[PDB]
């Protein structure tokens, strides 16, 4: 119901984060998502609106009530893999100790998305950061280790979110095939990579319009992989030119025999959305004129930064991947 | 053993920066999404 609009969600936030630097790109569109949908429920007016309509929502059509209902039955959904799959997704709440929290607020974050709650002591800023560095390294089995590196000492609350991912190809790679080959960035510039190698058949087919090649590898579970290969200076075009229901078609297919080669990945995204998002609407919750008493009816509050840190892995026995939302 | 003529299949090399994204089978949700443009990059 709702995954048409994270679909576009994340599209249009790639295409941000595609702008703004050139670098490889990895980020988790569901856990930002989740993360920021959650906060709403504690924020007001337009600090309110202002988000849940960044997240490609449009408050009139789809109600709120059914928005935060959605995402409850997303995230039930995510946590039940296929036993071959592993995939999980955890919400946690890091209230100051000396807060007085607003007790709607702790039943939706807790009703709606799952979300847990502890009360830790910002002023001892290492044992703060030491509490929630170790929930998101627990839920992300050591993938994404120290999340937190500088938290504020006057910090009310700490909304953590995090999601981890591991599964097997569905027709893996031999590694004694996997040879070292050239990898081009540029029309001037290559570099060697080890690539992985297998002959069989595969799912791929050349979509017109985004005047790529589409390879789709299925995981084994309730999992797939979508690798976009635009045509000579086409890229800029592929990105620009994704959307859901073209997703959506890909999957309906058919096969056929070929030889392919596909790099093994090791890399890792960390960013500051505030940028991003605010160029996607959502900047009121970060200034000072942003309204969290959904939270707290105490002191005013705002967003000092959202920092979200994802990291991938990719080999012959198949993909693992973490991301978190601090 | 019977030898027959073989086919020679084509290669698919994603040896150019490239897009990808993960999907959960059931939700249809984009779990992850980047782009790989040098993968010796850190």
């Amino acid at each position: 119901k709702i995954t048409p609009n994270l679909a576009e969600f994340a599209f249009s936030l790639y295409r941000q984060l595609a702008h703004q630097s050139s670098t490889n790109i990895f980020f988790s569109p569901v856990s930002i998502a989740t993360a920021f949908a959650m906060l709403s429920l504690g924020t007001k007016a337009d600090t309110h609106d202002e988000i849940l309509e960044g997240l490609n929502f449009n408050l009139t059509e789809i109600p709120e009530a059914a928005i935060h209902e959605g995402f409850q039955e997303l995230l039930r959904t995510l946590n039940q893999p296929d036993s071959q799959l592993q995939l999980t997704t955890g919400n946690g709440l890091f209230l100051s100790e000396g807060l007085k929290l607003v007790d709607k607020f702790l039943e939706d974050v807790k009703k709606l998305y799952h979300s847990e709650a502890f009360t830790v002591n910002f002023g001892d800023t290492e044992e703060a950061k030491k509490q929630i560095n170790d929930y998101v390294e627990k839920g992300t089995q050591g993938k994404i280790v120290d999340l937190v590196k500088e938290l504020d000492r006057d910090t009310v609350f700490a909304l953590v979110n995090y999601i981890f991912f591991k599964g097997k190809w569905e027709r893996p790679f031999e590694v004694k095939d996997t040879e070292e080959e050239d990898f081009h960035v540029d029309q001037v510039t290559t570099v060697k990579v080890p690539m992985m190698k297998r002959l069989g058949m595969f799912n791929i087919q050349h979509c017109k319009k985004l005047s790529s090649w589409v390879l789709l590898m299925k995981y084994l579970g309730n999992a797939t992989a979508i690798f976009f290969l635009p045509d000579e200076g086409k890229l800029q075009h592929l990105e620009n030119e994704l959307t859901h229901d073209i997703i959506t078609k890909f999957l309906e297919n058919d096969r056929r025999s070929a030889s392919l080669h596909l790099p093994k990945l090791s890399i890792t995204g960390t960013y500051d959305l505030k940028s991003v998002l605010g160029q996607l609407g959502i900047t009121k919750v970060f200034s000072n004129g942003a309204d969290l008493s959904g939270v707290t009816e105490e002191a005013p509050l705002k967003l000092s930064k959202a920092v979200h840190k994802a990291v991938l892995t990719i080999d012959e026995k198949g993909t693992e991947a973490a991301g978190a939302m601090f | 053993l019977e030898a027959i003529p073989r086919s020679i299949p084509p290669e698919v090399k994603f040896n150019a920066p490239f897009v990808f994204l993960m999907i959960e089978q059931n939700t249809k949700s984009p779990l992850f999404m980047g782009k790989v443009v040098n993968p010796t990059q850190k």
